[PDB]
RNA sequence: GCUGAAAGCAUCUAAGCACGAAACUUGCCCCGAGAUGAGUUCUCCCUGACCCUUUAAGGGUCCUGAAGGAACGUUGAAGAC
RNA sequence: GAUGUCGGCUCAUCACAUCCUGGGGCUGAAGUAGGUCCCAAGGGUGAUGCUGUUCGCCAUUUAAAGUGGUACGCGAGCUGGGUUUAGAACGUCGUGAGACAGUUCGGUCCCUAUCUGCCGUGGGCGCUGGAGAACUGAGGGGGGCUGCUCCUAGUACGAGA
RNA sequence: GUGAAGAGGGAAACAACCCAGACCGCCAGCUAAGGUCCCAAAGUCAUGGUUAAGUGGGAAACGAUGUGGGAAGGCCCAGACAGCCAGGAUGUUGGCUUAGAAGCAGCCAUCAUUUAAAGAAAGCGUAAUAGCUCACUGGUCGAGUCGGCCUGCGCGGAAGAU
């Protein structure tokens, strides 16, 4: 459960540190998004020389949350943090070249393949 | 369809016709030559 | 078609081979007895009334005695009427059992909710509660307007405000039948279906499908 | 009324049967029949049928004209009949007549299949060509329409169904 | 749109015959015969006297009280009561 | 011998001069898109930065972010930031006391509901001998929104995009 | 003039509008304004017209083959109006700027002359003649036809919030 203001972790090598959500997007009145959902966000910490600048405006993936995820069996997978994948803001497409942490089984949608094959795990 | 108070001929082709108490300018060569009175 | 008569046993889980949860209702579905068939001729529509289940004997009233006795079948707990369509015929005593449902896959299932006795409007009809602090003064949950001014000068009939809340009949449609299991008298629908536990339900082939 | 002076001819081998208001033609193609206006006076004579308006009727006149070019269309029905001569234009539109169904091909993505009436039959010489024939003219007419309704003649290629005898005026896009 | 005059032609309209929208009326769900216009089916139960008069769809008396219902009590995933 | 003002809040209801979705004619309508007009109220029609603000402008959504009426709907429902008491200062004006739809800071919002109106919940009688159930349906209400992807189909179209 | 300072009848209700001013009583009559199918008293009245929208029973400039009349016209039975087999001797690629739009770029020759009548173009796409109708008027069909005027009563224009 990702909402405005929520801040969140940087899961690739892009250069953010911490970003902030700016809109649950995909729908009017849109409450959360979870793990797979497209979120626009701002970057409010960033790295020297990343590929990013602080203040940019872009859209980004929700790959861990806090809440977690449930499988059709009825387990849970719960995560310590939220954390997001910075995508360019025309072609939903990773900025980063390197991914961090284990991602979720939920994001294999052949739009995030990306992110499945660099992914450390699952 | 042309909605006026004022519906005339515009051509030789075009005739009046009442159709359900509504005046109608029918036009067989200009299609934007129809007209209702409303 | 017609329907059976059930109770509300419990509610549990179903794991298919592939690795799936499946919560189901567990309604269990005694012999449904035809205590009377009503036809056009006599009563102007076509229908069954059945019973279900038993009842003690010090129970049941000598009227209801004798409408038992007529169609020479045992007191049940109940009586409930069915609307036949054109195919099907039933004849007074007869049994109907579950393997009704044999080949139905979708059911309408009807209870009496859990009443939930006089609620407010946040709980009844999910009202915005208002500020609770800067400043409100005794007025956390109340509904707030409920008219205009003089120009309509009364409050509209249908306002939504506090009142019973529960304890009526309700019907939730289009529920998968996922075992029907004639030997134990068990019927699984998947999902949340209204009433507590050990209350009655009517089971129905799904109308919409 | 001036259209309904001209008396109608009744030909050999078709007869006329009338009950004061309710007409009936029967000839080698069929059988045909309405009633007509309470307005105008149906008179057979000798092979031939006059039409008059009655008394008390205003426009009785024009329900007579009414009356004798439905009567002439009926005698001209019950002996030869009527016939529809519908075209397809555009690529990959196909016709195909299955008994008392047309089979139409006409660039959706689901098949149409048109059901005839009574009294008409349908024959399709080539996969472009429809060709409609029946007793009733109003039923005819009606069935070229609903075929014709499917897909309308587009006014930048022609493309649909036309009438044969059909001018489509086709125009240009804006220049080029 | 079809056939079709007035108004040789024509013309969806005048006779006549078709269509056509998240509107309408249904269909899905709930309440519901004080629906005073108070309806319906099945079942259960009561077929003793006497007296007085204004007499009338009359009132008492004695014997009788049935089907059922209530009360009281153990209570409730029912419920302010 | 008193009909509380603005804005927000909670809660609304209606009109149609319909924002979206639906139907259709004309196009200077190839498609994709439109434009314009007609019909149509069934449902739906953003949450934030600044400002007391309605508004406005932003930054991002959305299918769309309709327009009006309702004492500019709604304070015996709530708030009280603004305006509009008494304290104080500034700019200006007046000799001054004081003033100023100029500004600034701080500044007691009572109401135990009789009647109608509405939401719930019960009794009394009637219903024509009483009773236990089960019914019917004459009317009332409710719901009635839409995106994206894929296939049809790179097919029709264009000349190509 | 009326209310004020006046009743009563009528106007659905409605000080000031209409008729008509109430001394009192009557289960008497007769009338005025308004009415006479029913609510609700009295014409389901007689005789002729006129309207079809529910006009009546709410709206303008402005539109229209909606109908009831009137007074005048033109055309025409040799034949009108229409329908139809209707097309036809144009020097015509006779003046476009240029080697055909000779017509309809824009202006100018813009005329003789034909068929029986037609075209120096009136257009439409085409700046084109190309193609098309044509005002053609040659035949055929046989009684009406085509406009204006004046008036009677209807139609559209015509969207609101319980």
């Amino acid at each position: 459960m990702i909402q405005e203001q929520t801040m969140l972790n940087v899961a690739d090598n892009s250069g953010a540190r911490r970003v902030m959500c700016i809109k649950v997007l995909g729908g009017s009145h849109r409450r959360y998004a979870g793990v797979g959902d497209i979120i626009k966000i701002t970057i409010k910490e960033a790295i020297p020389r990343g590929k990013v600048k602080k203040g940019d405006v872009l859209k980004a993936v929700v790959v861990r949350t806090k809440k977690g995820v449930r499988r059709p069996d009825g387990s849970v997978i719960r995560f310590d943090g939220n954390a997001c994948v910075l995508l360019n803001n025309n072609s939903e497409q990773p900025i980063g070249t390197r991914i961090f942490g284990p991602v979720t089984r939920e994001l294999r949608s052949e739009k995030f393949m990306k992110i499945i094959s660099l992914a450390p795990e699952v | 369809m042309k909605v006026r108070a004022s519906v005339k001929k515009l051509c030789r082709n075009c005739k009046i016709v009442k159709r359900d108490g509504v005046i109608r300018v029918i036009c067989s060569a200009e299609p934007k030559h129809k007209q209702r009175q409303g | 078609m017609i329907g059976l008569v059930g109770k509300k046993v419990g509610m549990t889980r179903i794991f298919t081979e592939d690795g799936v949860s499946i919560p189901v209702t567990v309604i269990e579905v005694e012999a449904n007895r035809v205590t009377q068939v009503k036809d056009l001729a006599n009563d102007g529509y076509r229908a069954i009334q059945v019973t279900t289940g038993a009842k003690k004997a010090n129970r049941v009233t000598k009227p209801e005695a004798g409408h038992f006795a007529k169609a020479g079948v045992e007191a049940g707990r109940g009586l409930w009427e069915f609307r036949l369509a054109e195919g099907e015929e039933f004849t007074v005593g007869q049994s109907i059992s579950v393997e009704l449902f044999a080949d139905v896959k979708k059911v309408d299932v009807t209870g009496t909710s859990k009443g939930k006795g006089f609620a407010g409007t946040v709980k009844r009809w999910n009202f915005r509660t208002q500020d609770a602090t800067h400043g409100n003064s005794l007025s956390h949950r109340v509904p707030g307007s409920i008219g205009q001014n003089q120009t309509p000068g009364k409050v509209f009939k249908g306002k939504k405000m506090a009142g019973q809340m529960g304890n009526e009949r309700v019907t939730v449609q289009s529920l998968d039948v996922v075992r029907v299991d004639a030997e134990r008298n068990l019927l699984l629908v998947k999902g949340a279906v209204p009433g507590a536990t050990g209350s009655d339900l009517i089971v129905k082939p799904a109308v919409k499908a | 009324s001036r259209v309904a002076k001209a008396p109608v001819v009744v030909p050999a081998g078709v007869d006329v049967k009338i009950n004061g208001q309710v007409i009936t033609i029967k000839g080698k193609n069929g059988e045909l029949t309405r009633t007509l206006n309470d307005a105008v006076e149906v008179k057979h004579a000798d092979n031939t049928l006059t039409f008059g308006p009655r008394d008390g009727y205003a426009d009785g006149w024009a329900q007579a004209g009414t009356a004798r070019a439905l009567l002439n269309s009926m005698v001209i029905g019950v002996t030869e009949g009527f016939t529809k001569k519908l075209q397809l234009v555009g690529v990959g539109y196909r016709a195909a007549v299955k008994g008392n169904v047309i089979n139409l091909s006409l660039g959706f993505s689901h098949p149409v299949d048109h059901q005839l009436p009574a009294g008409i039959t349908a024959e399709c010489p080539t996969q472009t060509e429809i060709v409609l024939k029946g007793a009733d003219k109003q039923v005819i007419g009606q069935v070229a329409a609903d075929l014709r309704a499917y897909r309308r003649p587009e006014p930048y290629k022609g493309k649909g169904v036309r009438y044969a005898d059909e001018v489509v005026r086709t125009k240009e896009a804006k220049k080029k």
